[PDB]
């Protein structure tokens, strides 16, 4: 009968949702219990979700980002619910937690290494498959460890295999890790220092020496990759320490020349691309500004622009006193300057033909 | 931080699932309350798993049970045949009493059946949408997660593959003849795999995987044990045959293990050409010969024949399919495919040059027929497209029925 399954799932839902009310009739009486009975009476039907939003219930599959939600999963192992053999021992009766990635990390590092250990102890897999399942469960551990957090902020040989495979993968992760410019280099300094004491810490040091009870090939490779780490780390720190209406704010541009005065007294290509960033700010401002006043405002606009290029040649002469960058600033800023020379002299003609 | 409140919450939940209402559920969660405090608040235990076995009804009724069996509120949630678990692993670094227990402690309710079904259900089948929804909800970390779940799928594949005196004389005959004949059969698996078809090189890996699975099944099945003891008693009819079959089984098992792990190393660089673009294989081929050339510095006729015939079968499959889905596209694709076959043969002949330097029948037949049936058709379409510039100057008074001659020749 469907009634023993129905009342079993009802008593389980009263156990796991924990809201004392007739709300079972307030939600399930629509599509709910019909979807449940068609879930239990159709082939290939293997999943079901119920979400408890604190007090509310939803029988669905799509998880919302609403806080204090709880998850329960229902699966019938058989295509129906059998009247003969009891359904109380349902193969999947799962209740979970609000955040999924934390639960996958916890389940990886707490509850299911017994599946790795004790079935290996008993029958089925004493073969290479035991080594295989250990290695790729270690892969599970490494992946669920790294893809969270980093986004947001005879025995001897196999133990050597695990403790060298995890560093093959983690070195792939490290080499992936080697105001867009300012934030870019600040992030680079912070992340690379954080990995640099993720690599010089205690347990990593013991792992390097335990592996150095083998001394085969890999350890010179991690030596050279640490050599990659340290110099980039310190140099990123150095330039981070260096990097720390516009009519009112042309004296700030003197500060900019002085920064170029003070910094260069680094490497040239980022210097030119910083000049490109300055020019894209200037184009941002010169669109922020916008038939007879138009000539006046575009006169102001070219006036700011000629202070900009005058500061360029001031920087050039003071460099001579104390070559491609000219062409680059020409490219960006002069593309803009001819866009609005065209429109400004267009409005000059428009005013003169407004005198008829 | 409150031991007793979460203790009685887990009492209520393990009662609602198990049916042990108050007495020994609360006594067993109450007993050794130092550890019950030292999981919840303090460091050490990240769960306290009450598993409950059964000895009389095999836990099938599940409504309620006595405590004649030994339940273990142990740290580990083991997977044996007999005990139903509850883990209540806590999703909080420090146990906070104010937060409720059913929003961080997931129940450990487990089917009494073994390790095939529940774990693949809980890994691959159930969790399909939330990461994907999190794929929809703003991540760059989309890469290598799809193949991570293909690794979960191959877990599912391998667990489905693997988990699935006159009277004494009568017993000996009854359990020997059958199993010796089956072992003799399984020592002939290399013969029924040489047949006539355009077959793909991953089926090789799957054949070797089936050999592994059946070898493990028979070697565990022998390790019913009373009939082995009966053999030891009855050495004083099949024991000559059993030592012979044992030597054969050990040699077959060892060569099967070596072949499977070395043939497994090949997969990540043969993988692009099974489903990708036709030009990709050109760049893949140097990596492919680095792999094959390093692996024949170790281990022959079965490897050569099966590997090369099936990989060339797959190249023909990919080229012919990727052409079949006009004129300039088709002529371009024929040029690309002929260049692919040419670079394959060129690099194999370079390989033979190296193999001669330091210390091809399938190639011949298959790519020679493919490349001749491509040269003929590519020259036909080049001639057709060179005659196709005539096709729109219809107003000149001498190009009217000339094109119908060309049309009949085409048709």
């Amino acid at each position: 009968v469907k009634d023993i399954r129905f009342d079993y799932i009802r008593d389980r839902v009263c156990s796991c949702l924990k809201v004392p009310d007739s709300a079972y009739d307030k939600l399930v009486s629509g599509d709910g219990r019909t979807s449940l009975v068609q879930f239990m009476e159709e082939a290939h039907t293997k999943r079901l979700l119920i979400m408890l939003d604190g007090k509310d219930l939803s029988a669905t599959v799509k998880p919302p980002p609403k806080f204090k939600k709880k998850t329960v999963y229902f699966l019938k192992l058989q295509e129906t619910k059998l009247d003969n053999d009891n359904i109380k021992k349902l193969v999947i009766h799962g209740e979970i937690s609000e955040n999924p990635l934390e639960t996958l990390a916890a389940i990886s590092q707490d509850v299911f290494m017994p599946v790795l250990t004790a079935p290996a102890n008993q029958q089925g897999w004493p073969d290479v498959v035991a080594k295989e399942v250990t290695e790729n469960l270690h892969k599970f551990v490494s992946n669920v460890f790294v893809t969270i957090g980093q986004m947001k902020g005879q025995d001897k040989i196999h133990i050597l295999e695990s403790a060298i495979v995890t560093w093959t993968k983690q070195i792939k992760n490290v080499l992936k890790a080697d105001l867009t410019e300012l934030n870019f280099w600040s992030e680079r300094a912070a992340n690379l220092n954080s990995i640099h004491e993720q690599l010089t810490s205690e347990k990593t040091q013991k792992v390097v020496k335990v592996l150095e009870l083998a001394k085969s090939t890999y350890y010179p490779a991690f030596q050279r990759l640490f050599r990659e780490v340290e110099a980039a780390q310190q140099e990123a720190n150095d330039n981070v320490k260096f990097l720390k209406l516009v009519d009112l704010f042309k004296p700030i541009m003197h500060t900019l020349m002085l920064i170029w005065k003070h910094s260069k007294s680094s490497s040239t290509r980022f210097v030119t691309l910083m000049q490109e960033i300055c020019n894209d700010l200037i184009m941002q401002a010169c669109k922020y500004v916008p038939s007879e006043a138009v000539d006046k405002l575009r006169m102001t606009l070219r006036v700011l622009g000629t202070f900009k290029n005058y500061y360029f040649e001031y920087r050039a002469l003071s460099m001579q006193d104390t070559k491609f960058q000219n062409n680059s600033l020409f490219a960006r800023l002069d593309s803009f300057l001819e866009r609005c020379h065209d429109m400004m002299d267009l409005m000059s003609t428009c005013m003169q033909f407004n005198r008829l | 931080m409150a031991l007793d409140n979460r203790h009685r919450l887990i009492v209520g939940k393990l009662a609602e699932a198990f049916g042990l209402p108050e007495n020994v559920i609360e006594k067993t969660l109450t007993q050794d309350k130092q550890a019950v405090n030292s999981f919840f608040t303090p460091a050490g235990p990240p769960s306290l798993v009450f598993v409950y076995q059964v000895k009389e009804d095999k836990l099938k009724d599940g409504s309620v049970g006595p405590v004649d069996n030994k339940p273990t509120l142990h740290r580990i949630g083991p997977h044996e045949r007999i005990h139903n678990s509850v883990y209540f692993t806590r999703l909080n670094p420090k146990g906070i009493n104010e937060k409720t227990l059913e929003a961080d402690m997931g129940s450990g309710e487990l089917s009494v059946l073994w390790a095939l079904e529940n774990f693949k259900a809980i890994v691959s089948d159930l969790y399909l949408p939330i990461m994907q929804e999190q794929q929809q909800w703003g991540k760059m970390s989309t890469e290598y997660l799809e193949d991570f779940l293909s690794s979960t799928a191959k877990f599912g594949s391998m667990l489905t593959e693997a988990v699935a005196d006159d009277d004494t004389l009568q017993e000996m005959e009854e359990c020997l003849t059958e199993w010796c004949r089956e072992a003799e059969l399984l020592l002939n698996q290399t013969n029924k795999i040489k047949d006539g078809e355009e077959r793909g090189p991953d089926t090789e890996l799957e054949y070797w995987r089936t050999r592994m699975s059946n070898f493990n099944s028979i070697t565990e099945h022998l390790k019913k044990e009373c009939k082995l003891v009966l053999g030891i008693c009855s050495h004083a009819k099949a024991y000559l045959r059993w030592r012979g079959l044992d030597v054969q089984i050990t040699d077959a098992a060892n060569e099967s293990k070596d072949n499977v792990k070395y043939l497994a190393t090949l997969e990540k660089s043969m993988e692009p050409m099974y489903q990708g673009r036709v030009t990709d294989i050109t760049e893949s081929l140097p990596a492919l010969m680095t792999n094959v050339r390093m692996m024949y510095t170790i281990a022959t006729a079965e490897h050569m024949t099966r590997l090369f015939t099936k990989i060339t079968n797959q190249l023909v499959r990919r080229c012919k399919e990727q052409i079949m889905e006009d004129k300039v596209t088709l002529i371009g694709n024929m040029k690309v495919s002929v260049e692919l076959a040419n670079v394959y043969r060129q690099q194999y002949r370079l390989a033979k040059e190296t193999l001669a330097a330091q210390p091809e029948q399938a190639i011949f037949l298959k790519f020679d027929l493919s490349s001749k049936a491509l040269h003929k058709l590519i020259d036909m379409f080049t001639t057709i497209h060179q005659f196709s510039s005539l096709e729109q100057h219809t107003h000149i008074e001498g190009l009217d029925t000339m094109l119908k001659s060309l049309n009949n020749i085409i048709d």
